[PDB]
């Protein structure tokens, strides 16, 4: 969702 | 693969000896013999060392790491160079031009590119990291109707070992992310079905992140079927950001706690 | 393994044709996937990549299969859940020849019949090895993590700066990471118990660098009530405020053993 | 599983 920037996905 | 297998032993203080004989491990090392990967499987297990733990130490993780790299330092130039580089391959491109929407709202793939990566998405009998990373990385330019008929191939036909969870984690936070969507656009059938779903999923985990996310969610859900019991559940999670320094997070969930309550 | 790649391979709707090169033929793959023929690791490994599969992957859905050491802890594991001392005991003697792994099941069956514990000399042996490694892997960190009530203070700390700074993990797998946080944040603990503040601070430094930029909210949330309880050691009041958020957290996500388990030491301790 | 705390690695 808003992971900037942790984990390769931006959900 | 020999090389990597010499250094990972040796570090140990493990003789060849006491590991095929002395002659061909020693022969695969020197990189001059091919070993099965059944001898190499072996060979590791001897070494108490894990596949998952061989990887760690591949094209699309190539793409993956050089990605990071650049949405990192949030360096447009550089990530439209990778686009560049990687246009000839068409789920690649398509995931590229996903990715660099979030910071270049005028790049985002067409209709067509995203209909090819779903019809690829919904082709595959089984999901795995790569399948996993598209659909995630692409999500908000498929839209719903599609991203629920993926996310329950996803769900029902992805794999994991007990050694890495990585796919299984990747998968609770993408079921939770459509059972948010589900949500807000009212399809509570579907909502019913990710409930149980990420439930499962969750069940003897730690995963606190995704325990979270889902507290908070679920709270939404509960709060639209009537319970007003699910807004403490939604601001309780707000609260567990806060505490933990959180900031992305809370600030996003509090945004999206205030339009919709 | 030829079975397998068939299936995956078939799986993404992908043919022999598209995945043949100078390296491996389509009538080589044929034969692989039939079981007529074995092909190299390296040989499987450039087909496993075509189909951006890495043999990480590959291998867990080939079958349930386990290293030896992944065996040995999913036995030690339900035996411990259940209590039960007496296969316990006989798994010891079956592992009697490996000399580390009998080491740690004498360690975690003390923790259920105190009347066996691994010996000074076993337990030097075990840190001997671990100090003469280069990288740590998930062997010799769930070696480390399993005998530390019986590794001297000092000589477990040392381990653990060991360990902070030579394992290895990806982007793609933190599997390690997680563990070697957990095991800093279980050192911190000691530390702090023992009142050494100068260890207390070089950990937490390094548990913050460990958590940055990942996800991890269990150790982050275990961690705030530790750095907390390590605040309060040293007269801040803030200390008392992290502790009773960490246990809210706990509550919050009906993780009631834990919110149990902290509340007991908070009422103690403080 | 559940570490609280160490406890079995990893349980």
């Amino acid at each position: 969702x808003l992971l900037v920037t942790a984990g390769l996905v931006l959900a | 693969l020999g090389k990597t297998l010499r250094r990972l032993r040796q570090g140990k203080q493990v003789s060849i000896s006491s590991l095929l004989s002395k002659s061909q491990i020693s022969r695969f090392e020197r990189g001059e013999s091919e070993i099965s990967c059944s001898r190499l499987l072996n060979l590791l297990d001897k070494l108490n060392i894990t596949i998952d733990e061989f990887v760690s130490t591949t094209h699309f993780f190539t793409l993956l790491s050089r990605v990071r790299k650049y949405y990192a330092e949030k360096n447009v130039a550089k990530l439209l160079k990778l686009l560049e580089d990687y246009a000839h391959k068409d789920y690649e491109s398509t995931m590229i031009k996903a990715i660099l929407s979030s910071i270049e709202p005028t790049v985002e793939p067409s209709e067509e590119e995203v209909t090819r990566l779903t019809d690829y998405l919904f082709s595959v009998e089984q999901w795995g990291y790569y399948e996993i990373i598209l659909l995630g990385n692409c999500s908000r330019f498929i839209n719903y109707n599609t991203l629920f008929l993926l996310t329950k191939e996803m769900v029902t036909s992805f794999a994991y070992s007990e050694q890495n969870k990585t796919n299984k984690t990747l998968v609770t936070q993408l079921s939770i992310n459509c059972l948010i969507i589900s949500i807000d656009y009212s399809y509570f059938d579907h909502s019913h079905y990710l409930i149980e779903k990420i439930e499962f999923l969750l069940r003897d985990e730690l995963n606190f992140y995704e325990k979270t996310v889902f507290l908070y969610v679920h709270g939404y859900y509960k709060l639209k079927q009537g319970q007003v019991s699910g807004k403490d559940d939604m601001r309780q999670a707000l609260q567990i950001f806060k505490y933990l320094g959180e900031d992305a997070l809370y600030y996003s969930y509090k945004e999206h706690y205030r339009k919709e309550v």
